[PDB]
């Protein structure tokens, strides 16, 4: 349904073992399209899909420099956090940020978001109003006072309502080919003779886009997620996604079980049996 | 397009 | 702070059939901090691999995809070997074309 533009920043302090590492990745829905990494041999903002390269040189110039500034500010913020939590200058630490915007049907902001984590735990988050902040602890409260004084929420709101959705609108036409078409899953059921008191039924979903999907198993109509193994959705490596759901059934009751697949690329809920 | 960083932590 | 061991999934890009080119993938996910070492191995010996860009999930845990071109056959054995601060020794997960 809704389309999104999102950026993910990771900053890793390597304390007196170098300089701070910074990597940024950009996504339009579940498709990555740019990347920057300052531990890379030659840090530059690079394309990662074909369509994004039909952009001009000005784009790569602006984006490269902007993320290069952001990386230095994050190297600063890592040591600021170091101080807030009163931590030593020797152990490595992590600062993550994710932000982005979802487009409504009208072509304007449905909702925007911006959240940070320090060492894998919630730090500070912009609330859905794009005007107030939720701080997880009293160090994030220091950061929140700073951002209240600088009226930072208004800066983020201006970005999320303007440049974010405008960039997303343009990206959604440069990559019209693959961004605005859904790929339904290619599904099949696999049988494994495990023992003589159980065979394993595996329901596969391959080559689907976007990432969200529902895979469940039923017997004569009732759900069996209570005894079902469900792997985390994983990338195929070509921009699509894979998943499977397996369960143990008695030998001879294979037809008694059905796999149910739900995905926006399908016209109606899919049902599957081992054949 | 990425956002400009406007505040420190 | 936090430390999380990676979930490791070893699989092919497409369903494996002997003789046809394909991609071997090791997907590491749900780990933290970001430093991690991944090797793809053919019959216990290391291969030469590419990898996706570091990103993370909604719960802040990292994920990476390492992959390499390969042609499966009946007897060659493939695996992924992962090293992380949470792992006292490198963890090996073997490829099963059915999982």
């Amino acid at each position: 349904g809704p389309h999104s533009l999102s950026y993910f920043y990771t900053a890793v302090s390597r304390p007196d073992r170098g300089d701070s590492r910074f990597i940024a990745v950009g996504y339009v829905d579940d498709t990555q399209f740019v990347r920057f990494d300052n531990y890379a041999p030659n840090p530059r903002m690079e394309p990662r899909v074909p369509w994004i390269q039909q952009e001009g040189q000005e784009y790569w110039d602006r984006e490269t420099r902007n993320v290069k500034e952001t990386a230095q500010t994050y190297g600063v913020g890592l040591n600021t956090l170091r101080g807030y939590y009163n931590q030593s200058e020797a152990g490595s630490h992590t600062l993550q940020s994710m932000y982005g915007c979802y487009l409504g049907p009208d072509g304007l902001l449905l909702h925007g978001y911006r959240q940070d984590a320090y060492d894998g735990a919630d730090y500070i988050a912009l609330n859905e109003d794009l005007r107030s902040w939720t701080a997880a602890d009293m160090a994030a409260q220091i950061t929140k006072r700073k951002w209240e004084a600088a009226d930072e929420a208004e800066r983020r709101r201006s970005y999320l309502q303007g440049l974010c959705v405008e960039s997303l609108r343009r990206y959604l036409e440069m990559g019209k080919d693959t961004l605005q078409r859904a790929e339904p899953p290619k599904t099949h059921v696999t049988r494994h003779p495990s023992s003589d008191l159980g065979v394993t039924l595996r329901c596969w979903a391959l080559g689907f886009y976007p990432k969200e999907i529902s895979l469940t198993w039923q017997r004569e109509g009732q759900d069996q997620s209570q005894d079902m193994e469900l792997v985390e959705t994983r990338p195929s490596g070509d921009g699509t996604f894979q998943k499977w759901a397996a369960l143990v059934v008695p030998p001879g009751e294979e037809q008694s079980y059905t796999c149910h697949v739900q995905h926006e690329g399908l016209q109606e809920p899919l049902t599957l049996r081992w054949d | 397009m990425t956002a400009h960083i406007t505040v420190p932590y | 702070f936090v430390a999380r061991p990676p979930k490791v999934q070893v699989y092919s890009r497409h369903p494996a059939e002997n003789g046809k080119p394909n991609y071997l993938n090791c997907y590491v996910s749900g780990f933290h901090p970001p430093q991690i070492e991944i090797d793809l191995l053919k019959n216990g010996e290391k291969m030469n691999a590419e990898q996706s860009d570091l990103s993370f999930s909604k719960d802040w845990s990292f994920y990476l995809l390492v992959h390499t071109e390969f042609t499966p056959n009946a007897v060659d054995q493939y695996s992924c070997r992962v090293k992380h601060v949470t792992l006292d020794k490198p963890k090996i997960v073997k490829w099963d074309r059915d999982h």
